[PDB]
């Protein structure tokens, strides 16, 4: 096996309430090699103060990263983490679901 | 604390 | 109750962003504590409880340890690629070790990879390497050969690991010990029932979806618990449900932060 895509999952520190300032989280694992990008993006475009963690990585080698980023959802604005890997074709989003 | 050999 | 101690170590031909030439980080109990690249050249803490506890003496052999184990990655990336008859590329060479302190019994392990595929592991219980193939067969004849390796392994991980382990709780205790309580929402979408648990600590959790006090194994859609930036973790839970039984379904969570199981409804 060459190559392992990375699955990923998208929440907020705490219960989403619009106006009220939060922390998003792009949690991102299984992937190998572990050359990855990994970016929160606010209706598109690219978030202040992302800090990304030191990667782990498990028996099977694959790695893990978790980034994040403070941010004050609103009801309106679109959150997402976007992932490029080589083990996908194109980079993947993955959208925050508010759930407020 | 972090044994570590060549291969 | 249990504990660990784990060092990951990640060397790359061709580093990316993100991603250094080399790495090392130390974990306790799953949580990163410590951690050296070959672009800052220094081990550092990243937890307040590791750096009020150990002295400049600490940082400076590990400093200088992992400044020399740079170099032996180098070397093992170079080593591997001719073993396996590689043109120059983009590889990894990776190893773990670390130790579990668990009710009175002690575990260990030591173990390296190399492009994500197993290479060589210590076998403990026989002072022996298990080898992947016949290029990691050449390793496990040097280092058995050797006739110190093993040997030395295992006194690491059965001691030092162990004593280096107990050391960390006891400076962590405060942090590795303490329980925070899951907040816990639940949504639902066109019906789609999702219970979340925001900002537990430790770890474990049990997230059950209940129809009239009825658990719902074979329904219930569970995420990889995933940690939060503060140390704390995050789980969810879904049910695919008829839309209107809504008043039926709760949301269950046990956790030890919890003396009795929580039940959450939309």
């Amino acid at each position: 096996q060459a190559k392992a895509a990375p699955k990923v999952q998208v929440y907020s520190r705490h219960p989403a309430t619009a106006g009220t300032e939060n922390i998003l989280n792009c949690y991102v694992e299984g992937f190998h090699p572990p050359k990855i990008d990994i970016a929160l993006l606010k209706n598109g475009e690219p978030m202040k103060d992302v800090k990304y963690n030191d990667m782990s990585f498990g028996d099977d080698w694959t790695f893990q990263r978790l980034v994040y980023a403070p941010f004050t959802p609103t009801k309106s604005d679109v959150y997402t983490c976007r992932v490029d890997h080589e083990a996908f074709t194109e980079p993947q989003s993955f959208r925050w679901e508010p759930d407020f | 604390m972090v044994l570590i050999r060549m291969i | 109750e249990p504990h660990s101690l784990r060092y990951f170590y990640t060397a790359v031909s061709d580093p990316s962003p993100g991603v250094p030439q080399f790495v090392t980080v130390g974990s306790v109990d799953g949580e990163v504590f410590v951690r050296y690249d070959s672009e800052t050249r220094k081990m550092e803490p990243r937890v307040d409880w590791i750096v009020a506890n150990v002295d400049q003496q600490y940082w400076d052999r590990e400093t200088e340890t992992s400044r020399g184990n740079e170099q032996i990655f180098r070397v093992n990336l170079d080593t591997a690629r001719e073993r396996y008859n590689q043109s120059r590329g983009s590889h990894t060479w990776q190893c773990m070790h670390g130790c579990d302190l668990e009710d009175g019994s002690i575990r260990g392990f030591q173990q390296c990879g190399y492009d994500g595929k197993d290479f060589i592991a210590l076998d403990k219980d026989t002072l022996t390497y298990t080898a992947a193939d016949a290029a990691a067969q050449i390793t496990k004849r040097k280092w058995e050969q050797e006739g110190t390796v093993a040997e030395q392994w295992k006194n690491y991980l059965e001691n030092t690991c162990i004593e280096w382990l107990r050391k960390y709780v006891s400076y962590g205790k405060d942090v590795l010990e303490r329980r925070e309580r899951p907040k816990v929402r639940v949504s639902g979408m066109e019906l789609t029932l999702s219970c979340r648990a925001h900002g537990f600590y430790p770890p474990p959790i049990s997230i059950s979806w209940l129809k009239d006090g009825v658990v719902q194994e074979q329904e219930t859609k569970r995420g990889s618990t995933v940690p939060n930036s503060d140390g704390t973790y995050h789980a969810w839970a879904t049910i695919d449900v008829l839309p209107g039984n809504r008043d039926k379904y709760q949301c269950r969570v046990e956790h030890a932060s919890l003396p009795q199981p929580g039940l959450f409804s939309w």
